[PDB]
C-alpha cells in the first residue's frame, strides 16, 4: 500500500 | 468567500518539466518523472479541498489512487486547449508535443486519447469556474465495486459539487448540463486507455522506463486491484 501518498494525508 | 472563487485560488499552477528538449523513450520517462510531481501538488489541492478533508483516511488514499490519472489528464486536456486551441499537447511550458514528436514511436497511440479529451473541451467551450468544479468531481468518480468506507459522507460532497457546477454552468442551465455529465462519464471511457499504457511501461521492465518513487508506489498498489476489476464509476447516464 503507498507510502508517499499515505505520509501525505498523514 | 465564496466556493468557486476558493477553488479558483487552491488550483495546482502548472509546473515545469525543466526538460532538454534537445528518445521516444526519455520523452515518456520524463513524463512520468513530472507526473509524479504534480501528483504531489495535486495531494496538497486535494487537502485543501473543502469537504475533502471530512471523508476518512482511506478513502482519501482511495479517491485519489483511482482518480489520479483521471484528474491528470483532464487538466492535461484544458492546457491542451487553452494554449494551443486544441493543436498541441502542452504538458508543461517547455513540453509541448507537436505533430513531430507524435511520429515518435511508440507514441501516436496513447497521445491522440490525450489530444481527444482537448477536443471535448473545444467543442464544448469550457469555461474556467466550470472546468474547475468538475476536476473536483472525477476526484469523486472512480470508486471500488464493494462500496466505500463512509458513504454518506462521500454522497453528501459529491452532492455540493453537483449544485456547484450547477452555478458555475448558470454563469455562462439545463440543456447544457446533460452534455457536460456526458463528459464526465466519457473520462473513465478514455483514461481507462491511459491508465492501460501506463501499467504496460510500469511492469514490462525491459523497456527501462522510469518512474518516480511517488508514482511506482500508487501504481504497484493500484494494479492488482484494477486488473482484477473493483472498480465502479459514478455515472450520469
Ligand atoms: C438538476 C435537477 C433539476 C432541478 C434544478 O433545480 N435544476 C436546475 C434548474 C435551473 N437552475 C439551475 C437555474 C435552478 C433555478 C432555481 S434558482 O434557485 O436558481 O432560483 C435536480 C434539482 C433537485 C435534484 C434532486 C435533489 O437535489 C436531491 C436528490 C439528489 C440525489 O443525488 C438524486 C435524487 C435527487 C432527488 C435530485 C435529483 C435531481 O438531481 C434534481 C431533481
Ligand atoms: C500513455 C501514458 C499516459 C501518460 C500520462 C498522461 C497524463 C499525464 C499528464 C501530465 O501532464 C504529466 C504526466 C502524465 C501523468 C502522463 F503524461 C505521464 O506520466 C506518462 C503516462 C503515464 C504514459 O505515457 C505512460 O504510461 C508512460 O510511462
Amino acid at each position: 500500500r503507498p507510502a508517499i501518498l499515505y505520509a501525505l494525508l498523514s | 468567500p465564496t466556493l468557486i472563487s476558493l477553488l479558483e485560488v487552491i488550483e495546482p499552477e502548472v509546473l515545469y518539466s525543466g526538460y532538454d528538449s534537445t528518445t521516444s523513450t526519455r520523452l515518456m520517462s520524463t513524463l512520468n518523472r513530472l507526473g509524479g510531481r504534480q501528483v504531489v501538488s495535486a495531494v496538497k489541492w486535494a487537502k485543501a479541498l473543502p469537504g475533502f478533508r471530512n471523508l476518512h483516511l482511506d478513502d482519501q488514499m482511495t479517491l485519489l489512487q483511482y482518480s489520479w490519472m483521471s484528474l491528470m489528464a483532464f487538466s492535461l486536456g484544458w492546457r491542451s486547449y487553452k494554449q494551443s486551441n486544441g493543436n498541441m499537447l502542452c504538458f508543461a511550458p517547455d513540453l509541448v508535443i507537436n505533430e513531430e514528436r507524435m511520429q515518435l514511436p511508440y507514441m501516436y497511440d496513447q497521445c491522440q486519447q490525450m489530444l481527444k479529451i482537448s477536443s471535448e473541451f473545444v467543442r464544448l467551450q469550457v469555461s474556467y469556474d466550470e472546468y474547475l468544479c468538475m476536476k473536483v468531481l472525477l476526484l469523486l468518480s472512480t470508486v471500488p465495486k464493494d462500496g466505500l468506507k463512509s458513504q454518506a459522507v462521500f454522497d453528501e460532497i459529491r452532492m455540493t459539487y453537483i449544485k456547484e457546477l450547477g452555478k458555475a454552468i448558470v454563469k455562462r442551465n439545463w440543456q447544457r448540463f446533460y452534455q457536460l455529465t456526458k463528459l464526465l462519464d466519457s473520462m473513465h471511457e478514455m483514461v481507462g486507455g491511459l491508465l492501460q499504457f501506463c501499467f504496460y511501461t510500469f511492469v514490462n521492465k525491459s523497456l527501462s522506463v522510469e518512474f518516480p518513487e511517488m508514482l511506482a508506489e500508487i501504481i504497484s498498489n493500484q494494479l492488482p486491484k484494477f486488473k482484477a476489476g473493483s472498480v465502479k464509476p459514478l455515472l450520469f447516464h
